[PDB]
């Protein structure tokens, strides 16, 4: 969908900072390309799951429109593979016809193998194919509004190939939110369902503890249902209380002395 | 396909999930008006999991007979991972069967080696395993939100499966199953060893006291070994102590590993 | 085919 | 580990406590023993695992172990731990006799030495007593026979006969067959031929290995002579003729 | 000391020579309330943001300040109770001084005590450091002083101070103020100059309201003793500082 | 997380990662693993009852004791383990005599268990500020019972967790729930001692692993007249004798 | 294998020595040794030398050694290959090591041609008596390398250079001269050595102001040899963000001050001799 | 999800600053039941409902004497209350034979706040996991304070804790300037301080025994209205 830039909270700080690193890939080649100075060719970055990084990724494409096809390394894992590794290398000259469209790879590289040795299985064809698709590429400051990239789970575990860290190292840990943020996020996920307004998330905003962004989507999608679990068209808003703990269910069984 | 013929009375056990699996099988099917005033068609599609043979199969089977529901028997790795050409070609024909069909459900099993692990880019690899996997993912969101069809999957181990395809909107829920307490252990002798030559007036909880953490389908063997001793006597009919002699053989006689 | 299975590998 | 409640403290999810069931799982590796009370007598027995004919026969540290004229103790398994319980029991005997001006019972004794172990498994910086014991003998001026068995968990439970240690389950089924709460053996020699006969399954006819006492009214305590034993070892075997 | 590491337990020098079990603490106080310490030219003054976390709280009922024997003002930050602990040691030892040497307590030798009791909770393995950042400033025949407190014991002598979630914000003014006043202000006027801080520092947390409290100690106004301030004084201030920031 | 318990069980005094601390609950289970007990409220007296686990035919089962007096007018049963229970008895009855010395009257029963259920919290923290005495908690669900003036015929249910409730009837053992149901729909408010003694045996013939007689259960009574005592076998072999005709059909 | 037939990317391309600073003597210590056999080999036969075979570097990372590892390509015009000491291992034992024989021969079939090898500490262990079930595999993978450069198989007219950030831990049997006949350390240079490196970026992009270095570089006692290319672009990175597309010496200061403490929070880890 | 360390003991800070075990203590009391109250300028109240095991059983005792000019309730663990209570009686007793200028309410919090501190830094020991409610009276009049295991004692008008509490405090926040303006009418604030407890629960019958109250004022000594004398106050 064409959801807004934000859709996430009031994180103007990162996004209004971030794409400043992408204006030059987007445009500004008049003196930039007359200065010829460095150009991050795909702002690959990080932050473990829980975040709206896909949303920050995709919502940034709200300004730089991009067709909905974004295929990852689990497409690159088959029998006698390499035709998939052919696909990736052709992927950009394909798109380089005329498109600011930019896809978004996703890498959990050693999420299948171990890492007892730091000398690691930096995956076969990505580590190879990522080079040519990055080394021999420019954006022309028009019809290349952004640069294709990816992201990963944790920036400790990689075998940085040539130019894997030479230029393309623009990267931030998304700072997990706070109570002033949080209560306005869960507001979003109830914009389609209304309830008894007797207790705001601002009332909840002190009650949160150790809640990352994604799993908060698992709050009102149930707690909106936990109300109509008892078929009240008027949605109550204390079902959050006994549903939020359903993240792990608490094994709550007849508290003896407590 | 159109009748499993297995009831709530067939099931003892914990039993409680079934009223939760009594959620999405009905209101999308019968009455969203209970929730039309707030977020219509609010459920979209769910999943099951549990350790082996804890009725995870039998549970959904317990309700397909209800609602005049009509499910499938081409399941898991058995009949589509082994004899294989264009698996999705059946799936296109499947939805072609199912495109207008009503009161029917998809469900299948065995999905550890099917679409659970993506081969980790090893073990020789397979592509048709994925394409027919994705070919569903194409057919998945065709009309299900506004439509009426349901979706149910099963695993011995959910987190052993693939979490990659779990893009919500495509997926809602995975419910758990474990062993029951004694009462779930209680009402199953009332069916399992029912169908046997046994004496009446027999208390069937002391055995439940004396078979802690354990699933159900082995009790069928406990029954199978229960009715073994009037035999051994050349006697006729089952006592209760016969269980006790049998329970000695099979729990502490099995925990050794 | 014209072959069967046989292999060896490290573990870690 | 001064304090520290290492794993003795840590209960199990099943409920048990590991190091205790471990203990008497270790006890069975040691020499067996046995006790019987008949009409008027009480009898005990042990073994000596086979040495090379060097295990010093004269002053061996044995299994029966007196307390007074009217009480003894036999045990099983570990030995260095046995020697202190034997001490801090008879200590209390000489004490109990003093500050109460009259000797011990046995229902006073087993309570102590079965209660002591509980403190050596419900305290800190302590290992249990990897041992199991039994008590035997009369109360003062009373014909009644009593023996009490006790084990490291701290429970004491009376009996009429019982065996501890190695291959007891190969034995006690023999005794429940013969011995019965119906009717005792008449007198001394009756219990013994019954007593000894029960051992023989784990005995390889080592009459030297096995050592016996009895207990009688008026505290007529005694241990018996290998000849007196061996001439039971044979005539009982003379009865094998079938 | 990232995992399979050293930060977890105390008194284990991480290989760059650090106790990463400590520097987690200073984030704790950094995740707490704000407070300050100022050197008048004749004494001291303190402040704090009391934090309405609800409507059911009572002004002038639940302070965030304690006090030394007669003079030495002392504040808290971050965690209160751990602060409240050693302040019981504050009033304690100074009496051992007074009974013995027959006088009140000087402030430098005071930190010589309180700057070790906390240090002597750093060096063992079976304890925790005080998760605070304390301040105490007072007066004596040699004049006045101010001392900030860090859990590792790195106490120095400041003329202005800060803590909480509003440090770089607040302390900037304290630097941007003093250069315009090398004189060193007297007591009553530095008050409103400081309340300017808190109604500016709270800009972070505009979800809520709050209130504050004030200290007071000087030669010309208390004989150099500690107290609070009430009536028109601070009320003339809170509106003043609120007036001149819009 | 993956392991909420196993990664936090070894810390004896450690609260869980979800609030309810562990080694108490590990200590609250084994009461079932032992052997049941039962007792009932009544205004003309009180009854208690147990099994005894006749393991082998050698154990003179009059010797086992899941039951014992505290004083003349108080009696306690036991469950689970028993080596760890003598110590509370040897402390419990000490209070009654002491209460009958410093105050010289007879002691209440509600003024007793508070000084028993506190004792089993010395591990970790202490009761009246004192540090500690013993490593680990110890699991025996007890069943005190006793007449008094202010309230009359009472019982409580001890628990090593430090809790206790004035049940009017309560069981123990793995068969507790399997019978406590059966009592809930049977306990009236105006019963007699005897029919209760006839009642209780209904459960033991019901719950038990083997056919019962004198040497598989025993009982103990209460009266304001006699105080506390027990019932010998032949008496037990008579309430069971004329039990049957009530179940002739 | 075809993988040896993939690495070779820029075997010639000249990025010469004028684009470097700080190292005017190391290169004097290195232009000496390499080119001369490959320029005028009879000198070592004029004089009677067993010629060298093997060099390496050491010093902390992000410092400019890899540039030097390629800057020699510009002088020669001759061949070159790039390769790590990491992407060698795999499951099938020996397959990692067989490659080593595959490649030195591949040098011999076309030269003048030489080798580079990064991060050799992975193949840089002391052969342990005790081991795991598998870590000895790299040790047997190693010693092929230990062999082939000086083994029974004679060799000439090819060269290897390696590099680490951890000179220690190495099998001394490698460090036998003859396997490599001179060492060198590349440090973080002095301010002036840090100063040519500063201006080369200005030498390309549109400068506007006067020098204004000596006090800027007064802060330059902290940096590495490679954070400044970031710094150089970082000035114009936001000089322009005010849509001011003609740079200044006004704006880098906000950058060069900034980088130091964001670098500080995870910097100065170790130095490795 | 995944395990954390740093919880194994009550001594390690988190990487952030939390004492992760401490919060798990405070977990229990929201997992536990509720015991609430409020303040008048001349009176002040405790109130809390009960639980049980079955119908055969009585209910838990939840509100405990400590003197005439003070009393308290609890919500959480039962033992830790007695520790503090059996401790707390002593100081309000100690002042009554040494100074006999009776103990005030606020300093009681200021010394038992310091109790928990001492038992939340050392090793060998454990934190008293309760958040309790308390009242008092003095020359300063009546008061009302709150407890946490942190040591954060706070003086207040009213407060709720326990599960299903938010609506009731929320009712109180909505209803603030009314119940406290009174004086000499204890039996009407409670009538608001009961329907307060009618916020979120089931209670589908006569809550006669499920519930208990005490109160004090300028004249009223601490006494616990329990039994069917409470039934009128429903
Ligand atoms: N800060 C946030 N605000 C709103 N939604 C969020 C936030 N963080 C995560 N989400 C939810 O998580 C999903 C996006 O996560 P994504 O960026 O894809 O993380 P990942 O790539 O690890 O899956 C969306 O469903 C979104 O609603
Ligand atoms: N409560 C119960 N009622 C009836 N049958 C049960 C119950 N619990 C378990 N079972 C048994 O468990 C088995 C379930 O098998 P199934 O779920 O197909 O295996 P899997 O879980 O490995 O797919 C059946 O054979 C059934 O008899
Ligand atoms: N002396 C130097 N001159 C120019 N650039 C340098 C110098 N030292 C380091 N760099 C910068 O470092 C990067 C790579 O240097 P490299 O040789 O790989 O050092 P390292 O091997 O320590 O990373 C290049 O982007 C380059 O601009």
């Amino acid at each position: 969908p064409t959801e807004t830039y934000s859709d996430v909270g009031g994180l103007d700080k990162q996004i209004e900072e971030l794409v400043e690193a992408i204006v030059l890939p987007m445009k500004r080649a008049d003196k930039f390309k007359d200065m010829g100075i460095r150009a991050p060719k795909g702002a690959l970055m990080y932050g473990p799951p829980g975040t709206g990084k896909t949303l920050l990724a995709r919502a940034c494409a709200a300004q730089t429109n991009a067709t909905f096809l974004k295929l990852a390394a689990p497409q690159l894992v088959q029998m006698y593979i390499g035709e998939g590794a052919k696909l990736v290398r052709d992927a950009f000259a394909l798109a380089k016809e005329k498109a600011p469209t930019i896809i978004f790879i996703d890498e959990l590289d050693a999420i299948g193998t171990k890492r007892f040795d730091s000398e690691k299985s930096g995956d076969r064809e990505v580590q190879r194919t990522m080079l040519e698709l990055l080394n021999q590429l420019d954006g022309f400051s028009s019809d290349d509004r952004v640069k294709v990239l990816a992201a990963t789970n944790r920036v400790d575990v990689l075998d940085p190939a040539l130019l894997r860290s030479g230029r393309l190292d623009r990267k931030i840990e998304f700072p997990l939110p706070s109570e002033d943020s949080r209560a306005q996020i869960l507001q979003i996920h109830s914009r389609k369902m209304t309830t008894d307004d007797d207790i705001n998330w601002q009332e909840l905003a002190r009650s949160t503890d150790e809640f990352n962004g994604a799993q908060l989507k698992a709050v009102t999608v149930e707690a909106g249902m936990i109300a109509l679990r008892n078929g009240q068209s008027s949605v109550k808003h204390e079902d959050f209380v006994e549903g939020i703990s359903e993240v792990q269910a608490r094994k709550s069984k007849s508290v003896s002395f407590y | 396909e159109e009748k499993p013929d297995v009831t709530y009375s067939d099931v003892g056990g914990c039993k409680d999930q079934i009223e939760k699996l009594r959620e999405v099988v009905e209101l999308p099917l019968l009455s969203p008006e209970r929730f039309a005033t707030l977020g219509i068609d609010p459920p979209k599609g769910i999943l099951l999991y549990g350790p082996p043979g804890t009725g995870k199969t039998l549970c959904a089977r317990a309700v397909a007979n209800r609602t005049d529901a009509t499910f499938i028997r081409v399941i898991g790795s058995e009949l589509v991972q082994k004899y294989v050409g264009e698996g999705a070609r059946m799936v296109r024909e499947l939805f072609e069967m199912a495109r207008t069909k009503k009161a029917c459900i998809i469900f299948f099993d065995e999905i550890d080696a099917v679409g659970g692990a993506r081969f980790d880019d090893g073990a020789g690899g397979d592509n048709e395993v994925q394409r027919t996997m994705l070919e569903l993912i194409t057919q998945l969101d065709g009309f299900d939100p506004r439509g009426n069809i349901k979706v149910m999957f099963a695993t011995n181990r959910p987190n052993t499966l693939d979490p990659a395809l779990l893009r919500p909107g495509r997926i809602d829920r995975k419910v758990e199953f474990s062993l029951p307490d004694l009462e779930g252990r209680a009402n199953i002798f009332r069916i399992h060893s029912k169908s046997m030559s046994v004496e009446r007036g027999i208390r069937w909880e002391l055995i439940s006291r004396l078979c802690p953490n354990s699933t159900g389908a082995e009790l069928r063997s406990v029954c199978t070994e229960a009715g073994m001793f009037a035999i051994r006597a050349r006697r006729k009919v089952a006592t209760e102590k016969d269980f006790l002699k049998a329970v000695d053989k099979v729990i502490s006689g099995y925990k050794k590993f | 085919s014209a072959r069967l299975g046989g292999a060896s590998i490290a573990v870690q | 580990m001064s304090g520290y409640d290492r794993a003795l403290s840590i209960f199990s999810p099943d409920g048990h406590i590991f190091q205790v069931e471990y203990a008497l799982e270790a006890v069975k590796r040691g020499t067996c023993a046995v006790g019987v009370k008949g009409k008027n007598c009480v009898v005990l027995g042990c073994e000596r695992r086979s040495t090379l004919k060097l295990q010093d026969t004269r002053i061996t540290p044995s299994k029966v172990s007196k307390i007074d004229s009217h009480v003894v103790l036999s045990f099983s398994g570990l030995n260095a731990d046995s020697r202190i319980l034997i001490e801090k029991a008879r200590v209390e005997a000489q004490s109990h006799r003093l500050t109460l001006e009259d000797p011990v019972t046995v229902e006073y004794l087993t309570r102590y030495v079965a209660g002591v172990q509980q403190r050596y498994t419900q305290s800190g910086g302590v290992r249990p007593f990897g041992v199991s014991t039994l008590i035997a003998g009369f109360d003062p001026r009373d014909d009644e026979p009593k023996l009490y068995q006790t084990e490291p968990s701290g429970i004491y439970s009376s009996w009429s006969a019982q065996t501890i240690g190695r291959n007891s389950k190969t034995v006690r089924e023999f005794l429940e067959k013969n011995y019965d709460r119906k009717e005792p053996p008449a007198t001394v020699e009756e219990c013994v031929k019954l007593t000894v006969r029960s051992l023989l399954e784990v005995v390889q006819t080592g009459a030297k290995n096995i050592e016996i006492t009895v207990v009688k009214p008026d505290s007529d305590i005694v241990a018996l002579s290998s000849e007196e034993i061996n001439q039971y070892v044979t005539q009982i075997e003379q009865e094998k003729q079938e | 000391s990232i995992g399979t590491g050293y930060d977890l337990s105390n008194s284990v020098f991480s290989p760059d020579g650090r106790n990463f079990q400590v520097e987690y603490a200073v984030k704790a106080v950094e995740n707490g309330t704000t407070s300050i310490g100022i050197k008048c030219n004749d004494g001291v003054v303190f402040a704090v943001e009391k934090l309405i976390t609800s409507k059911l709280l009572v002004p002038q009922k639940n302070v965030k300040i304690q006090v030394v024997d007669r003079h030495i003002g002392c504040v808290y930050s971050g965690l209160i109770p751990d602060g409240r602990h050693l302040v019981n040691r504050g009033r304690e030892e100074a009496a051992s001084f007074k009974k013995l040497y027959k006088t009140p307590i000087p402030i430098p030798a005071f930190a010589d005590r309180l700057g070790q009791y906390v240090q002597a909770h750093t060096l063992y393995n079976s304890v925790r450091p005080f998760g605070v950042s304390t301040i105490f400033g007072g007066v004596d025949k040699n004049g006045a002083h101010l001392y900030m407190l860090e859990p590792s014991g790195s106490y120095w002598g400041y003329k202005g101070a800060a803590t909480g979630k509003g440090r770089q914000s607040a302390k900037a003014e304290l630097e941007k103020l003093v250069d315009h006043h090398p004189e060193g202000l007297s007591a009553r006027e530095a008050v409103k100059q400081a309340a300017k801080i808190i109604y500016l520092a709270h800009e972070d947390n505009k979800e809520k309201d709050f209130e504050l409290e004030i200290s007071w100690c000087s030669l010309s106004e208390t004989n150099g003793l500690h107290k609070f301030v009430k009536g028109d004084l601070l009320q003339e201030a809170i509106d003043f500082a609120q007036k001149e920031i819009n | 997380m993956f392991l909420t318990r196993s990664e936090y069980d070894r810390g004896v005094s450690t609260f869980s990662p979800e609030g309810r601390l562990f080694q108490v609950e590990y200590s609250l289970e084994a009461i079932k693993l032992g052997s049941t007990a039962i007792g009932i409220a009544t205004k003309e007296g009180v009854v208690l009852g147990v099994e005894k686990r006749a393991t082998s035919p050698l154990l003179e089962s009059d010797s086992i004791e899941k039951i014992v007096e505290i004083d003349r007018h108080i009696g306690c049963a036991m469950s689970g383990l028993t080596a760890d229970a003598r110590s509370m008895i040897e402390h419990a009855r000490t209070a009654a005599v002491t209460h009958n010395l410093y105050y010289d009257e007879d002691i209440n029963v509600e003024s007793l268990t508070q000084s028993v259920c506190d004792l089993a919290l010395r591990f970790g923290e202490g009761a009246s500020g004192e540090e500690r005495l013993m490593s680990r908690p110890f699991g025996v669900a007890l069943l005190i019972a006793g007449h008094d003036a202010d309230d009359g015929y009472q019982l409580f249910h001890a628990e090593p967790s430090g809790t206790f409730y004035r049940y009017n009837a309560k069981a123990i053992g793995s068969g507790s729930e399997g019978a406590q149901a059966e009592l809930l729909n049977e306990w009236h408010s105006s019963l007699t001692l005897k029919e209760a003694e006839l009642l209780v045996l209904k459960i033991l013939k019901q719950v038990m692993e083997e056919k019962l007689d004198e040497n598989n259960a025993q009982l103990s009574c209460i009266t304001k007249q006699d105080g506390f005592k027990i019932y010998d076998n032949e008496k037990t072999a008579e309430l069971i004798k004329e039990l049957k005709e009530k179940e002739a059909a | 294998d075809p993988l040896v037939y993939n690495m070779t990317s820029f075997e010639q391309g000249e990025i010469t020595f004028d684009g470097i600073g700080g190292l005017t003597e190391q290169i004097r210590e290195l232009r000496e040794v390499i080119e001369l056999p490959l320029k005028n080999p009879e000198i070592f036969q004029r004089v009677g030398i067993k010629p060298p075979k093997g060099v390496l570097l050491y010093g902390p990372p992000g410092t400019g050694k890899t540039l030097l590892a390629k800057a020699v390509a510009a002088t020669i015009g001759a061949n070159f290959i790039f390769s790590p000491a990491s992407g060698i291992v795999d499951k099938y034992i020996g397959e990692s090591a067989r490659i080593i024989r595959e490649m030195f021969a591949y040098a011999k079939e076309h030269e003048p041609c030489i080798i580079f090898m990064d991060e050799v500490d992975a193949i840089g262990g002391r052969r342990f008596s005790e081991g795991t079930s598998a870590d000895r595999e790299i040790q047997r993978t190693l010693m092929e390398l230990l062999t082939q450069m000086d083994g029974f198989d004679n060799l000439g007219q090819t060269k290897i250079i390696m590099a680490t950030n951890r000179p220690d831990t190495l099998d001394p049997a490698l460090l036998r001269p003859g396997r490599l006949d001179r060492k060198v350390e590349i440090p973080l240079p002095n301010e002036a050595g840090r100063l040519e490196i500063f201006k080369i970026h200005t030498a390309k992009v549109k400068k506007t102001g006067e020098f204004d270095f000596e006090a800027a570089v007064k802060m330059s006692d902290g940096f590495n040899g490679a954070d400044i290319r970031n710094c150089a672009t970082e000035a114009g990175f936001f000089a322009i963000r005010d849509d001011r597309d003609h740079i200044n010496p006004d704006d880098l200061m906000k950058a060069v001050r900034k980088v130091a403490e964001v670098k500080k929070l995870e910097g100065t880890i170790e130095y490795q001799k | 999800m995944f395990r954390n360390n740093y919880d194994g003991d009550t001594v390690t800070f988190s990487p952030t600053g939390r004492l992760f075990q401490v919060e798990y203590a405070l977990e229990a009391i929201k997992q536990g039941s509720v015991t609430v109250g409020l303040r008048s300028n001349t009176h002040a109240v405790l109130v809390a409902l009960k639980r049980n095991a079955d119908e055969l059983s009585s209910y838990q005792k939840k509100i405990i004497k400590c003197d005439e000019h003070m009393g308290l309730s609890l919500a959480g663990l039962a033992p830790d209350a007695r520790v503090l209570s059996n401790y707390l009686r002593q100081q309000c007793n100690y002042s009554s034979l040494v100074f006999n200028r009776k103990l005030a309410v606020e300093r009681a919090g200021h010394l038992l706040c310091d109790k928990a501190q001492k038992n939340t830094q050392s090793y060998g020991g454990r934190p008293y996991g309760v958040g309790l409610l308390i009242i008092g009276y003095d020359k300063s009049g009546a008061h009302l304070l709150e407890f946490q295991p942190s040591g954060n004692v706070t003086e207040l008008y009213g407060t709720a804790i326990g599960a299903r509490s938010q609506g009731a405090k929320t009712y109180l926040e909505r209803t603030l300037d009314t119940f406290i303006k009174i004086d000499g009418n204890p039996d009407e604030l409670i009538k608001a301080g009961v329907e307060a407890i009618s916020q979120s629960l089931r209670d589908e019958s006569l809550t006669v025994d499920n519930l208990s109250i005490a109160i004090v004022g300028k004249d009223t000594p601490f006494t616990i209205y329990d039994g069917e004398a409470v039934a009128k106050y429903i």
